[PDB]
């Protein structure tokens, strides 16, 4: 799973 | 029988909030191994598969079946102390527990500050622009 | 930091509670010894020297100089589990802390039931008195 | 210190 978009 | 502010360090807590959570049995993100992990639930209309670390604010989206929380959490956020933590809560020390809950807190902080700081600078990337316009139209 | 309720097991936060406290420096019996012991001050009008384990809910009055808070605990409440705890606060385990509490609550609701047969007893003599006066011509 | 009396 990825970071947040922000 | 636990304050409100303490129980996100309990497993069965954070366990509980996977309310709809998709990744069930089959998968290697089930809510067990997510709480085990740290993580907690907390989806949005935008990212309904939205997870966030309890103890150091790093928030996940975009799971896969095949993901391990603990690989993705080693990965995403390499300097939590959460996961340095081999005890089991019961098996802490009120002091090593303090220690910990303070860190959390900075931890906390850290995170606030830091949307803060990026919230600031795209305010003053507008009214930069802004005032630039103006003294283009000149 | 710590919930309200939970305050109590600190010594700092114990001591605080002896705001008129008249036993200081030179008796046996001051608020670091007090506090030490496990009381907290509680004080009425009708008794302003009282004082009550936290953990055990005996209230002692009558306070005297020489008075070691320990051993008058010893001898008045033996039973406590407070007194059988040798390790400082931060140095227990959540589970020894956790088996602390619930020995403590179910002490609260002893003393609260203790207290409501005390009650009872004293409006039985009551209605029995009036009774009697009754029975009478 | 005594016990606190009723
Ligand atoms: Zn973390
Ligand atoms: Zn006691």
């Amino acid at each position: 799973a990825r970071t947040k978009q922000t | 029988t636990l304050p409100p502010a303490w129980q996100p360090f309990l497993k069965d807590h954070r366990i509980s909030t996977f309310k709809n959570w998709p990744f069930l049995e089959g998968c290697a993100c089930t809510p067990e191994r997510m709480a085990e992990a740290g993580f907690i639930h907390c989806p949005t209309e935008n990212e309904p598969d939205l997870a966030q670390c309890f103890f150091c604010f790093k928030e996940l989206e975009g799971w896969e079946p095949d993901d391990d929380p603990i690989e993705e959490h080693k990965k995403h956020s390499s300097g939590c102390a959460f996961l340095s933590v081999k005890k089991q809560f019961e098996e802490l020390t009120l002091g090593e527990f303090l220690k910990l809950d303070r860190e959390r807190a900075k931890n906390k902080i850290a995170k606030e500050t830091n949307n803060k700081k990026k919230e600031f600078e795209e305010t003053a990337k507008k009214v930069r622009r802004a005032i630039e316009q103006l003294a283009a139209m000149d």
